[PDB]
């Protein structure tokens, strides 16, 4: 799947000024694509486990705190939590 | 657009699209996912937009990217366990 | 004590060795000559069932 134009919306946030190579955009695109193939597998059995038929933030947020090391995992469950919580209110 | 509703860039459903095709996903999951996703690419690219002595990089190229992901313990490690 | 003591370190040690994975991984993060800039339906695509009572 392509999220290149994504990666795009996100680099003009963080540097305005900066642009990316054609190179560059496709290991950001591959990137983004293995780790959210890890995040889904992971989601996947921690539903398999507890026989869910529903996957919810609740197997991502169990997902990220399995793959994600250190300060990632920590940061990005307060990413994940923070956007569920202002799409639920 | 539901992405602007949980405060993202990343598309939520067509994340939600990409889960599903991987039985039923909510909503949650896929904004939940979409943020991560987010997140890391903002610290990927934080952090190659920053790659000179400088600092001032005027367009992000592999080499770049391999300073900023390398240049980092958890990058590094999260790229290599994948 | 210093804030600033060992500023480079851990990087001079990561560079006195070759990694392999960054000349694979993605197919390598090598700068090619002609690496162009990257250019510029872009907007999000919803399933029916996005917002189902979970």
């Amino acid at each position: 799947e392509s999220y290149s134009i994504y990666v795009y919306k996100v680099l003009k946030q963080v540097h305005p000024d900066t642009g990316i190579s054609s190179k560059a955009m496709g290991i950001m695109n591959s990137f983004v694509n293995d780790i959210f193939e890890r995040i889904a597998g992971e989601a996947s059995r921690l539903a398999h486990y507890n026989k869910r038929s529903t996957i919810t933030s609740r197997e991502i947020q169990t997902a990220v705190r399995l793959l994600l090391p250190g300060e990632l995992a920590k940061h990005a469950v307060s990413e994940g939590t923070k956007a569920v919580t202002k799409y639920t209110s | 657009s539901r992405s602007q509703r949980a405060g993202l860039q990343f598309p939520v459903g067509r994340i939600h699209r990409h889960l599903k095709s991987r039985g039923r996903v909510g909503a949650t999951a896929a904004v939940y996912s979409a943020a991560i996703l987010e997140y890391l690419t903002a610290e990927v690219l934080e952090l190659a937009g920053n790659a000179s002595k400088d600092l001032k990089v005027k367009r992000i190229t592999p080499r770049h990217l391999q300073l900023a992901i390398r240049g980092d313990e958890e990058l590094d490690s999260l790229i290599k366990a994948t | 004590p210093r804030k600033t003591a060992g500023n480079r370190l851990s990087g001079l040690l990561e560079a006195e060795e070759e990694d392999e994975f960054y000349q694979t991984t993605y197919g390598g993060f090598t700068e090619e000559s002609g690496d162009d800039e990257y250019q510029g339906d872009t907007e999000d695509e919803v399933d029916s069932d996005f917002d189902i009572d979970e």
